[PDB]
C-alpha cells in the first residue's frame, strides 16, 4: 500500500 | 495523469508556489518527485514527497530553496521555491515514481512549468495576421500564419481553430529582440482552393499577462 | 554526488540505421540488493522526459523493441536497432542507486534523411501593424532538409543586414524536415522609403536561389 522507489530518493 | 500549474513570472527575492494535480491512480501509493531543467542539457533532481504522510526527501542543493507539500483531499502536490535568484529561472517538472514488473521508475511526467525570474514587468503580445496571397502559394498549397510580437516573459501558447487544426502547423521557437521582448510566428499550409470556404483562426494565449487573442486570417487581394 | 558522463554529445543517424549511446558513472551502480539502478530517458523537443529503460536493460511496456540496453556496473549503452523519425531528441541516463538522483549530460540525436527543398513563402506586413508604426516582413522556408539554409533580404535590390532575425523549428517528428522563418523588421517610415521587398533563399535542395518578392501597396 505504501510507496517505494529507487534508493537515490534516500 | 499529472497536470501542472501555468507559467510564472517572479520578481527576484520573491517566492512562487507551483502545483501538480494527480488523477486516475492511488495518490498515496506513489512518490511524487520534482525535477529542474535550466536548459536543454541540464536535469536536476530536486526532491520527493510521500503523499501518504507528507514525508519529504530533498537534494542537498535545494534545501532551504524548495519545500514540498501535498493536499490529499484534492490529490495535488505543491512545490514552493523561496527567495528566487536568476539561477532559479528554469522549467520545473513533477513525476510519479510508478510501479511495473515489481520495479520502480518515473513512468508519468507533468508537462512542465516555466518560471522566469525577472524584475521586468510582463507584457502581452500584439497578434498580426500573416495573410495568404499569390506570394504565399506553392504547388497548389497556400501558407498562412500569425505573427505574435513583443511579449514578456516566455512562453506563449498558439493553437489553430481551438485546437482542431494541427496538421501542417509550425509554431516557431521565439526569438529575443533587442528590446528584450520576444516574438514568434505560427504558420500552417492548406489547399489554396480552400481559402474561400475554410476559416483559419489562430488562438494566442499568454498566461503571464492573461492575454487571450483570436485572429481570423483572411486572404489578401 | 555520482557524476554521469554521456558520449557522444550529438549524433546524426539515418532512418533505419543503428544508433548507439554510452553512459559512464563515476562509481559502481550495483546496490546491496543486487539491482543496478540505471535509467535511460528520452526528451523530445518541447516535451517532458520519458523513461525508456530502467535497471540497465528493462524496457517500459510502451517502448518499441528496437530500443535495447546493455551495461556493466559503471559503463552503459543504449541501442536503437533501426532509428525512426520519432526517435529524435535528447537522451539522458539517470542513476538511482546513490542519493541524490543525478542525470547525465544528455546526448542529442538528429535524424538524417534525403535532401528536401524548401517551399518558400513571403508575407507582407499587415495593415494593422502598419498603423502601429512598424513593418515586419516574413519569409518562410517550409519542410526542408538539411538544416543549413541561407536567406538574404533585398530592398530595392539592395542587400540588407542588421534588421532581420531568423528562427528554425525543431526537427519534425514525422518527416524529419525543418522549417525556417526570417523576419525583416522596419519602421513605418523606412518601410515607406522603398518599393520592392524580396527574400533570396539558397539551399542544397534548390538548383538556383529562389526569390519571393512583392511591391509595397499591392
Amino acid at each position: 500500500d505504501r510507496a517505494a522507489g529507487q534508493p537515490a530518493g534516500n | 495523469q499529472l497536470q501542472q500549474s501555468g507559467p510564472e513570472l517572479v520578481k527576484p527575492g520573491a517566492s512562487v508556489k507551483i502545483s501538480c494535480k494527480a488523477s486516475g491512480y492511488s495518490f498515496t501509493g506513489y512518490y511524487m518527485h520534482w525535477v529542474k531543467q535550466s536548459h536543454v542539457k541540464s536535469l536536476e533532481w530536486i526532491g520527493r514527497i510521500d503523499p501518504y504522510d507528507g514525508a519529504t526527501s530533498y537534494n542537498q542543493n535545494f534545501k532551504d530553496k524548495a519545500s514540498l507539500t501535498v493536499d490529499k483531499s484534492s490529490t495535488t502536490g505543491f512545490m514552493e521555491l523561496h527567495s528566487l535568484t536568476s539561477e532559479d529561472s528554469a522549467v520545473y517538472y513533477c513525476a510519479r515514481e510508478g510501479h511495473w514488473d515489481g520495479d520502480w521508475y518515473f513512468d508519468v511526467w507533468g508537462a512542465g512549468t516555466t518560471v522566469t525570474v525577472s524584475s521586468a514587468s510582463t507584457k502581452g503580445p500584439s497578434v498580426f495576421p500573416l495573410a495568404p496571397s499569390s506570394k504565399s502559394t506553392s504547388g497548389g498549397t497556400a501558407a498562412l500564419g500569425c505573427l505574435v510580437k513583443d511579449y514578456f516573459p516566455e512562453p506563449v501558447t498558439v493553437s489553430w481553430n481551438s485546437g482542431a487544426l494541427t496538421s501542417g502547423v509550425h509554431t516557431f521557437p521565439a526569438v529575443l529582440q533587442s528590446s528584450g521582448l520576444y516574438s514568434l510566428s505560427s504558420v500552417v499550409t492548406v489547399p489554396s482552393s480552400s481559402l474561400g470556404t475554410q476559416t483559419y483562426i489562430c488562438n494566442v494565449n499568454h498566461k503571464p499577462s492573461n492575454t487571450k487573442v483570436d485572429k481570423k486570417v483572411e486572404p489578401k487581394s | 554526488d555520482i557524476v554521469m558522463t554521456q558520449t557522444p554529445l550529438s549524433l546524426s543517424v539515418t532512418i533505419g540505421q543503428p544508433a548507439s549511446i554510452s553512459c559512464k558513472s563515476s562509481q559502481s551502480l550495483l546496490h546491496s540488493n543486487g539491482k543496478t539502478y540505471l535509467n535511460w530517458l528520452q526528451q523530445r523537443p518541447g516535451q517532458a522526459p520519458k523513461i525508456l529503460m530502467y535497471l540497465v536493460s528493462k524496457l517500459d511496456p510502451g517502448i518499441p523493441d528496437r530500443f535495447s540496453g546493455s551495461g556493466s556496473e559503471t559503463d552503459f549503452t543504449l541501442k536503437i536497432s533501426r532509428v525512426e523519425a520519432e526517435d529524435l531528441g535528447v537522451y539522458y541516463c539517470l542513476q538511482g542507486t546513490y542519493y541524490p538522483f543525478t542525470f547525465g549530460s544528455g546526448t542529442k540525436l538528429e535524424i538524417k534523411r534525403t535532401v528536401a527543398a524548401p517551399s518558400v513563402f513571403i508575407f507582407p506586413p499587415s495593415d494593422e501593424q502598419l498603423k502601429s508604426g512598424t513593418a515586419s516582413v516574413v519569409c518562410l522556408l517550409n519542410n526542408f532538409y538539411p538544416r543549413e539554409a541561407k536567406v538574404q533580404w533585398k530592398v530595392d535590390n539592395a542587400l540588407q543586414s542588421g534588421n532581420s532575425q531568423e528562427s528554425v523549428t525543431e526537427q519534425d517528428s514525422k518527416d524529419s524536415t525543418y522549417s525556417l522563418s526570417s523576419t525583416l523588421t522596419l519602421s513605418k517610415a523606412d518601410y515607406e522609403k522603398h518599393k520592392v521587398y524580396a527574400c533570396e533563399v539558397t539551399h542544397q535542395g534548390l538548383s538556383s536561389p529562389v526569390t519571393k518578392s512583392f511591391n509595397r501597396g499591392e
